[PDB]
């Protein structure tokens, strides 16, 4: 009931909202993207961390660890904030402060 | 003694790791627990005192 | 993370740990530049929490870890307490991170970008390893 | 951005 000492990593795939919705149904929203059910699961203490994807050889922020199964089940999809949807907002703020 | 004070601590679907206080009807006092960050229940306070005033000896 | 492997020290240089004044870690975060961290809305960061960059082993004291402060916490106005949507929050660093080879920055996608389903991405963090 | 100094592994 204690978090890891050394930082951790796990490799998981992205899902299609469609396919993610096979599990979460309507709880899935526009600014949400899913990844997981592959045998690894984000869990308590991981929120606000990153789901990065290799774009053009560069790791890109694709989502922020948000929510999911209440027992960090590794068979269900993990739901992350969808950065492509919030990126506009990110920029208006950076660009204003 | 609102009946929510009887409810067991609720972590939630979110994945953060926040310390909150709930009311433990069995021991008659507020304890701490890890709330996930969203969709809280009412037996979940930000301080033990609030928790004591609200569910105190419920 | 559950069923993940332990990382190669310093390989995900954007990853920060958000912690309270007493040192307790409650959420991860990621660096997008010398001055800004993108973390989740519901993490509920404040200007009293501290951003900690450079760490890997939170047990080891002997590490070149930068321990920065929060100037402004920008919670996304559209975030939803109940639906958990638009769960994002920027943090303006009171004091910029010194980008080292363990304190780099991640790339923001373009609003225009489209990451195909099946793409193998990676997630990191110091969260429970078992529920 | 996105290019770390120490390469990550098994990723």
């Amino acid at each position: 009931a204690n978090t890891p000492d050394r930082l951790q990593q796990a490799s998981l795939p992205l899902l299609s909202n469609t396919n993610c919705k096979k599990y979460w149904g309507t709880k899935i929203k526009d600014a949400m993207i899913c990844a997981g059910a592959s045998g690894v699961s984000s869990c308590m203490g991981d929120s606000g961390g990153p789901l990065v994807c290799k774009k053009n050889g560069a790791w890109t922020l694709v989502g922020i660890v948000s929510w999911g199964s209440s027992t960090c089940s590794t068979s269900t999809p993990g739901v992350y904030a969808r950065v492509t949807a919030l990126v506009n907002w990110v920029q208006q703020t950076l660009a204003a402060n | 003694r609102p009946d929510f004070c009887l409810e067991p601590p609720y972590t939630g679907p979110c994945k953060a790791r926040i310390i909150r206080y709930f009311y433990n009807a069995k021991a008659g006092l507020c304890q701490t627990f890890v709330y996930g960050g969203c969709r809280a229940k009412r037996n979940n306070f930000k301080s033990a005192e609030d928790c004591m005033r609200t569910c105190g000896g419920a | 993370i559950v069923n993940g492997e332990e990382a190669v020290p310093g390989s995900w240089p954007w990853q920060v740990s958000l912690q309270d004044k007493t040192g307790f870690h409650f959420c991860g975060g990621s660096l997008i530049n010398e001055n800004w961290v993108v973390t989740a809305a519901h993490c509920g960061v404040t200007t009293s929490d501290v951003v900690v960059a450079g760490e890997f082993d939170q047990g080891s004291s002997s590490e070149k870890i930068q321990k920065l402060k929060i100037a402004k916490v920008f919670k996304n106005s559209k975030y939803n307490s109940l639906t958990i949507n638009n769960d994002i929050t920027l943090l303006k660093l009171s004091t910029a991170a010194s980008f080292s080879q363990t304190v780099s920055a991640v790339c923001l996608p373009s609003a225009s970008d489209d990451f195909a389903a099946g793409t193998t991405c990676v997630t990191t963090g110091w969260g429970l390893t078992r529920y | 951005c996105g290019v770390p100094a120490i390469q990550p592994v098994l990723s």
